[PDB]
C-alpha cells in the first residue's frame, strides 16, 4: 500500500515546489492528474482484476460496475458470452451489451451475470492510501510528474520531460518484473504443441 | 529411440532466452507462443527493446536424421 | 464520462492562461475547439455506435439523424442496402441516399430503416459533461492544444505543437489499448481458414 | 454546415489579425479566398456530385451548368456518349462538347442530356453558410491560411507556410477518413477475379 | 496423425505477436486477417510504427514432410 502524502511529496520535491506556504500547484489538481496516473497504470497493466456475480431481471436490465477497464470473461447461467457490443440488437447471437459503466445482454434473457472485469479505487483526499504494490510508486511518480512538466514554467521543460520519460520507462520495467515474479509460473521450459 | 523423441522435441517447440523483465506473466506467454496459431499479447514497447530472443531449435535436425 | 470543467482548466493551464480576470482565450472559442476536438476523436476511432430504426413513406421521404460520421449498415424491410450514394438515381439498384445529414433510398421504395452510424454529442456550455471514457481525457486535452498552439503567441510554437503531436500519439495509443481491452474479444489463436 | 463566421475567426486568429477594428484583411479578400479554398477541397475529393436532366433542341443547343468541375457520366436518351471535346468536330461519333461551363452534344442529335458533374456552391457573403460536413473546417481553415501566410509580412512566413501545410495533410486524412466511412461499402474481403 | 493435422494447422494459418495497443477490436483483425482475401482497415498511422509482428509459422512444413 502507498500513502498519497509520499507520492505528493516526492512530486512537490520534484517540481521544486516543496513550499508548505506557496503551493503553486493546488492539491486538487494533483489528485486529479494521480486520478489520471493510476487510470493509465491500472489500464496499462491490468492491476485489478475483480469479479462481479449479480442477477438481472425484466425489472432492472443493467448490471452497473464501476470504475471500468475492461472485461475479459462473461458468463450467463454458467454460459460463455461470446461477443460484445453497444447497439443493442434486437435479435440474434447472444451479445454482452456494454453502456459506458453499464453492463446488461443484448438479446436480452433472464438470468444472472458473473462478470470479470478490473477497476480504478481511485482517490480523492490528500490522506487517502492507494492500494498498490509499493513497487508502483516510482511509475505513479514519474508517470504524475510527465503530466505536469509539460506546464510551460520554464523553456527546456519538454528535454526535462523526455528524461522522466525513459525513467518511467525503467520504472515499468521494474514493475513488470514484479508482477512476473508473482502473478506468472515458475517455469523454465515450454510444452510441445500436441495437435 | 533417443534420437526419434529428440527430434520429436526438437521441432514442434521453441526455445528463448527471457529476460525477468521481459513481458508481465511469461509463463501465459510461453503457453500461447507453444501453439501453431499464436496471437500473443504483450505490454507495450515490447517489441522495440528486444528483451526476448528466441533462439533456434533445429540446428540439429539433419545431423541427428543421419544418424 | 468527462466533465468539461476539468478539459477547460487542463487546457488553460498548458497556454499559460489559467488566469481568471483575463481569459486571453474566450470560453466560446474553447467549446468550438472541444467540439472539434470531439468531432475527430469519435471520426477515428468510431467511439460512439447509434441505432435508428425508423419509417419512410411516401410522405416523408427522408430520415434526419444528428451528428453523423458514418453508416456501417442499413436494412430496409430486414433487407441488407449494398451500394451509397448522393445523386438520387432514377432506377436500378436499391441504394441508400445520404444528403448530409439525411437518410433516403434512392430509387424509393415504401418501408422501414434500420440504420447504424457514429455520433458525436457534441457540448454547447462550460457546465456540461462528455459522455466518454476517462482515458480519452489526455487525448481531448492534447487535441484540442495542438488546435490552439499555432496561434501566433510565440515564435516557438511549433516545435511545441510537435512535441504535443508526439504526446497525443501516445495518448491515442492508450485510448486503442482501452478500446480492444473493452469491446474485443479474449483471444489468444487465430482460426484456420475454411474454404 | 460549416458557418463562414467561424473560418473567418480562426483565419482572423491565426494571422494575428484578430481585431475589430483594424482588419488589415479585408473581409472581400477572405471571402475570395474561401472561394477558392471551396474550389481546390471539392476539386480534389469530389465532394459534390450533381445530377442535370435536361432537353437540347434545335432552338437552343447548349446545357448551361453552373461551378463545374468534372463530368463523370453522360446519358443522351439513355445512350451512353463515350467520348468529351471542345472543337465541335463535324461528323463521325457521338461526342460530349464542353465550352466552359456549357455543355452540348458535339454531332448533335435532338434529344436529352443526363450529365453527372461537380459543384461548387461559392460563398459570396460573411453571413452565409457551407454546406460541408464539419470536419471540413481544418481543411478549410489550412487551406485558405496558406494562401495568405504568403503576403511578406514577416521574413519566416515560408517555413510557417510549411508546418500549415503538413497539417493540411493531417486535415485531408481526416477528411479521407470520413468520405470512406460514409459513402464507401464496409467490405473486409476482396472478390475473385472471374475472367 | 500428429503430423498430417500439424501440418494442416500450420499452412492456412498466421501467428503473430500483438502489442496490446496495436489496434481497436483486435479479435475482428485476427478473423479478418485469416482469410486469403483479407482488407483489413487499421486505425490511422499503424503501419509506421510496427506493434504488430508476423512470426513465419512454417518454419517446419518440410521437416514434417520428410518425417
Amino acid at each position: 500500500m502507498i500513502e498519497v502524502s509520499e507520492v505528493i511529496a516526492k512530486v512537490r520535491e520534484r517540481l521544486n515546489d516543496n513550499e508548505v506556504g506557496n503551493y503553486e500547484i493546488l492539491d486538487s489538481v494533483l489528485v486529479e492528474n494521480i486520478n489520471q496516473a493510476l487510470l493509465k497504470i491500472c489500464l496499462e497493466f491490468r492491476l485489478k482484476k475483480a469479479i462481479t456475480r449479480s442477477l438481472i431481471t425484466e425489472e432492472e436490465r443493467f448490471l452497473t460496475l464501476n470504475n471500468l477497464l475492461g472485461i475479459e470473461s462473461v458468463k450467463l447461467d454458467k454460459k460463455e458470452i461470446e461477443s460484445r457490443n453497444t447497439i443493442e440488437k434486437d435479435t440474434g447471437e447472444l451479445e454482452l451489451l456494454i453502456l459506458s459503466d453499464r453492463i446488461s445482454v443484448t438479446p436480452f434473457k433472464i438470468g444472472e451475470l458473473e462478470v470479470v472485469y478490473y477497476t480504478y479505487e481511485e482517490i480523492r483526499n490528500i490522506l487517502e492510501t492507494i492500494k498498490l504494490p509499493k513497487i508502483c510508486l516510482d511509475v505513479l511518480v514519474y508517470s504524475v510528474l510527465c503530466n505536469l512538466l509539460e506546464i510551460p514554467n520554464n523553456e527546456t521543460n519538454f528535454s526535462v520531460l523526455a528524461n522522466y520519460k525513459q525513467l518511467l520507462k525503467l520504472a515499468k520495467d521494474n514493475l513488470t518484473n514484479y508482477l512476473s515474479l508473482m502473478y506468472s509460473k515458475n517455469i523454465h521450459f515450454s510444452k510441445v504443441v500436441r495437435v | 529411440n533417443y534420437a526419434e523423441n529428440r527430434m520429436g522435441n526438437m521441432m514442434g517447440s521453441f526455445k528463448a532466452m527471457f529476460e525477468e523483465d521481459a513481458v508481465v506473466d511469461v509463463a501465459e506467454f510461453v503457453e500461447t507462443m507453444s501453439l501453431d496459431n499464436a496471437i500473443a499479447k504483450v505490454r507495450p514497447n515490447a517489441l522495440k527493446d528486444h528483451k526476448i530472443q528466441f533462439m533456434n531449435n533445429q540446428a540439429d535436425l539433419s545431423a541427428l536424421s543421419q544418424k
